[PDB]
């Protein structure tokens, strides 16, 4: 799970 | 709210050690080649996505040519449903 | 500059005896549709050709991906050079 910002 | 982005790298640009990311759908995209750049360090950056292109029949084979060809090669779909 | 077109049938459509024909460059477009339309008798035919796009910053991420996304999920490719064409 990656989040930008 | 969220929509997943993967970052794909073409031609020679450097692989990133973060590929995708979740994003809100709110945010313009902009947001997006910012944060390319900010990771790139690259002064050059084209960003692009696939897309589908209906010509006018009455466009000339060579104009569709120069635009869309290679090798004296088209490559054209054609489909009967959609 | 004579020009080979390649038709390649998606979304299901029927097959080409002869995938391929030459063309003249000065030929209108409507030239290749006519000839599909002489090899599949198909009342129905789409005919277009997949380029790349280069959307502008102030566009909604989600008029984006409604546009050019698919299962949740946008693909955005880069590069920093480009060969020439």
């Amino acid at each position: 799970i990656p989040d930008m910002e | 709210q969220k929509i997943v982005v993967h970052l794909r790298a073409t031609g020679g640009a450097p692989i990133l050690k973060q590929s995708k990311f979740k994003v809100s759908g709110s945010d313009k995209f902009a947001n997006v080649i910012d944060f390319l750049r900010r990771q790139l360090h690259s002064d050059s950056l084209f960003v692009y996505v696939n897309s589908a292109f209906s010509p006018n029949p009455d466009e000339s084979v060579i104009d569709l040519y120069n635009n869309f060809g290679f090798d004296g090669k088209l490559v054209v779909n054609y489909a009967c449903s959609m």
